[PDB]
RNA sequence: AGGCCAGCACCUUUGCUGGCUCCGGUGCGCUUGUGACGGCCCGUGAAAAUCCACAGGAAGGAAUAGUUUUCAUGCCAGGUCG
RNA sequence: UCUAGUGCAGAUCUUGGUGGUAGUAGCAAAUAUUCAAAUGAGAACUUUGAAGACUGAAGUGGGGAAAGGUUCCACGUCAACAGCAGUUGGACGUGGGUUAGUCGAUCCUAAGAGAUGGGGAAGCUCCGUUUCAAAGGCCUGAUUUUAUGCAGGCCACCAUCGAAAGGGAAUCCGGUUAAGAUUCCGGAACCUGGAUAUGGAUUCUUCACGGUAACGUAACUGAAUGUGGAGACGUCGGCGCGAGC
RNA sequence: GGCGAGAGACCGAUAGCGAACAAGUACAGUGAUGGAAAGAUGAAAAGAACUUUGAAAAGAGAGUGAAAAAGUACGUGAAAUU
RNA sequence: UUUGGGGCCGUUCCUUGUCUAUGUUCCUUGGAACAGGACGUCAUAGAGGGUGAGAAUCCCGUGUGGCGAGGAGUGCGGUUC
RNA sequence: UUGACCUCAAAUCAGGUAGGAGUACCCGCUGAACUUAAGCAUAUCAAUAAGCGGAGGAAAAGAAACCAACCGGGAUUGCCUU
RNA sequence: AAACUUUCAACAACGGAUCUCUUGGUUCUCGCAUCGAUGAAGAACGCAGCGAAAUGCGAUACGUAAUGUGAAUUGCAGAAUUCCGUGAAUCAUCGAAUCUUUGAACGCACAUUGCGCCCCUUGGUAUUCCAGGGGGCAUGCCUGUUUGAGCGUCAUUU
């Protein structure tokens, strides 16, 4: 909520920095087996449980 | 209305995060984690919770010191430094 | 079969007494030296209602003989006692109502 | 490019502090140049040079303190031997080679003679 | 407007600015950017000019 | 300041200039706060921090100079997290 | 020749996949939409304008707590989602954004939880929270080898946690942004803590005067200790008064 | 179990450790706990220049390649079903 | 009748570096020859892996011995006080 | 009076030490039931699982308050066997 | 007769079996004994010129130093003096260091990035107030030191 705690805000910031796609140069590298991100997280679908 | 509307009434966290395990198991009104046993000294484990041990045991982390322990035993726990042959 | 009400009543999480508004425990003055060799005067300052208790209480006030101090006590009021009333406690005290002979 | 630990070791303490502050100012300049620019690795060279400088300084101080506490017991708990808890809590070869004079006599008088068996 | 360690406070920021930039600073308002960082709005006296010292630093 | 209006200006940053901004009345009205009373109780309706005052009289001090900073004024700072 | 995890139609078998049903049931609560223009490849639904209607202040309004986490705002943008559509979107992509001495937390304690001392328990741990305990720190200084001892003196509660709705030190107007503001800008105030100088006041009757009195004042010594008040308080009724409407 | 080495009449991606892959992962649940799926282009990206239709996606040509009957919906490519 | 302690060089153990032979000759097919064929070499090395398809002989290695480096160390062989 | 002793205490006194983890094996405590008995209560499952305490590279044990009854043997553990 | 239904085949589809592979698993054997208050196992948050994760790492942050090899890393960009050399490198090895906040977690606490005490030092005209920096304060127990307490108790005083 608005009146929140710093731990919550810390985890939220980390989540926000996670919530974005792959880099395409990583898609370009050698021996690469990654096509997409699968740790992707959207507030509508799944909650953090914190 | 034991189901749906009561789930609507459901909004106050019984559990929150713990500072020893980080799992959201810290019962606030008891002041205990349901997974690590905080604020107890020991770590909570059971030999019926074999999977739990396997999940929370040694090697699932960085082992910031313990890998180097075996390297150092190999080299015999040596002090000092090299000599520039 | 279950454990029944009269047996749950002894652990008493909910059966404990509701002890908020109670002004204190209504005990007599302690039996030190003045009471057991002479007498001592205090004053009923205020009668009040104790919660859970049908008998009122009387905030009496004494003096400490050992220090400049005003140890206040709580007495259960008898019929006739009133405010501003001198209470004599002790052995050679006089036999009137409110005294602690 | 960058810096070199051996010539730093030749240099002195205050020289190293001046080198350090110079590098730090340069790194701040580089970070503003970085927000202006797309890419900059010179900042990484700077990072590792600062790290080596601080390392050298630490080693100089620790060596000073070692040769200060030299040849006496009760040196501190970061200049002592790290080996392991159990080995530190273990006996010494002295304390383990200690014997009763009784067993010393029995040894000296009757030790395991080296014999052989053909004739 | 600066980006700042989470371990820092306004006294530290004020002194650090006075040192690094040879200015005097009126007041300091800080917040935590939800990317996890700290941000500082730092107001000087009317003597100095923030534009001057910023295009001195080399950003603008 | 803000609000209501009028006028004159311009690719334009755009404004610029003027006036008015007043005096009242009522009420079982609505909401709310409050004051003094009344009624109810085998129900009489938290605590602590904190603050103040008073009793008391340890002590400390004036004269070519002292005493006071609960009067006024003046100076500095006021963190952490949201 | 040897050796087996050796041959499936079934086990309401397991896993995965696929069908007919079937372009079917159905997409029907919440009074209701229409005309034109613009954009765009494309408009029943996007945007604007015009009209008609609704919620009708116990509202489909405006702000918040819990919770949620960046959905907020903008630019681009429609492969998937928005059970039709889609040029739009709480979607996709890239960024930006939350400024406090005065608002809260922090402090206080409530119900209560919970160490210590001690006692039980094979033991994890249990009881208990002032207890059968040697349970501490507060002030003036005194010296001027000198920092802080010694001189004294004082007191004995005797952890800690526990409320973002209880108690509680103190901030208001106007303006401002794409999105923030009792926080930022301008202006005008207050409080706490700590320093300190002048003025003022008072005094040779050494620590103020006036008032019958209620009591008044710009101030106008006062330690230890102790007493008292505020904090500190239900509910309903009608009456009065005030503010806003 | 830990660390390091070697081997097999073992399993060969619905098998074998739950995990041959960013697996104790995503994900669910208040929580204890639960707990997946998912390997293969080609020797080499040479991953399709250029033209044309289309709003575009894509198509048809072209071309690479030994092979596009290898086009990241990629080895082969069964059946059900179409 | 019999005795102790230190040094050194070796040796032992551990860790570990490096050196240690032999065809890429001809023909056919194929995108590529590691395939087929002919001719040869080494072998105390034909174990395994790799490289454009079954590679002893192209590469790393294997086998054989060698030459070192740093540690443990009294297990003992010689020497020295 | 001054100085010892005994016992009990305090110091952010000098130095150290234990705590927790992992736990395959090891030493101990504690302690079931499903089950089998064609039922079931003793019994069996089992002096087991779970729980708790404590170690090492092995642990534990161990130089006989032993076995034996022989023409006597001779710490301990373990394998074959009994 | 078409259409439709069904059947068979060819080609195309859905789908992912079969075949062939394999940095994995499993089982057997051999060998060694090495966590932690000198702060572990684990957790949280954070660090790259351009990364979300994995792996690595800790404000010296995909790493520093030291040693050895001996000129690469690679998706892009950049860098070159770093190439007949105290020297490339996501190299190997690793004996010196750093080691955020936590955690047996140890100043008191904790759903608070909360609240203190001491020492040294700096600034603010300051032993006291404020802030900054550096260093510190857990408990139980052992041995020892110092200061003690108690008619528990001894002697010796005049």
């Amino acid at each position: 909520a608005a009146q929140k705690s710093f731990r919550i805000k810390q985890k939220m910031a980390k989540a926000k920095k996670q919530n974005r796609p792959l880099p395409q140069w990583i898609r370009l590298r050698t021996n690469n087996t990654i096509r997409y991100n699968a740790k992707r997280r959207n507030w509508r679908r799944t909650k953090m449980n914190i | 209305g034991k189901g749906t509307p009561s789930f609507g009434k459901r909004h106050n966290k019984s559990h929150t995060l713990c500072n020893r395990c980080g799992r959201r198991s810290f019962h606030v009104q008891k002041k205990t984690c349901s997974s690590c046993g905080y604020p107890a000294a020991k770590t909570r484990s059971y030999n019926w919770g074999a999977k739990a041990k396997r999940r929370h045991t040694t090697g699932t982390g960085r082992m910031r010191y313990l890998k180097h322990v075996s390297r150092r035993f190999k080299n015999g726990f040596q002090t000092g430094s090299a000599s520039k042959a | 079969g279950r454990v029944i009400r009269n047996q749950r009543k002894g652990a008493g999480s909910i059966f404990t007494s509701h002890t908020r508004l109670r002004q204190g425990a209504a005990k007599l003055r302690t039996l030190d030296y003045a009471e057991r060799h002479g007498y001592i005067r205090g004053i009923v300052k205020q009668i009040v209602h104790d919660s859970g208790r049908g008998a009122p209480l009387a905030k009496v006030v004494f003096r400490d003989p050992y220090k400049y101090r005003l140890r206040e006590e709580i007495f259960i009021a008898n019929e006739g006692v009133h405010t501003g009333q001198f209470i004599y406690a002790g052995k050679k005290a006089s036999l009137n109502v409110g005294n602690v002979l | 490019a960058g810096v070199k630990a051996y010539e730093l070791r030749t240099k002195s303490k205050e020289q190293l502090a001046s080198q350090l502050v110079d590098l730090k100012k340069e790194l701040a300049e580089l970070k503003v140049q970085k927000l202006s620019r797309p890419s900059l690795p010179k900042i990484k060279t700077v990072r590792k040079s600062i790290a080596c400088v601080l390392t050298v300084i630490n080693e100089q101080q620790r060596e000073a303190v070692r040769q200060l506490y030299k040849g006496k017991k009760y040196q501190p708990k970061d200049l002592r031997a790290k080996k392991t808890r159990a080995l530190r809590r273990a006996l010494t070869k002295f304390e383990a080679s200690q014997v009763t004079e009784k067993q010393r006599k029995k040894q000296i008088a009757f030790p395991q003679r080296k014999y052989a068996i053909k004739a | 407007v600066f980006q700042v360690s989470m371990k820092a406070n306004k006294y530290q920021i004020k002194k650090a600015v006075k040192e690094l930039y040879e200015v005097d600073v009126l007041k300091v308002n800080t917040l935590v950017r939800p990317n996890g960082t700290k941000k500082a709005y730092v107001r000087l006296t009317a003597d100095y000019d923030a534009l001057d010292i910023a295009n001195r630093i080399g950003y603008i």
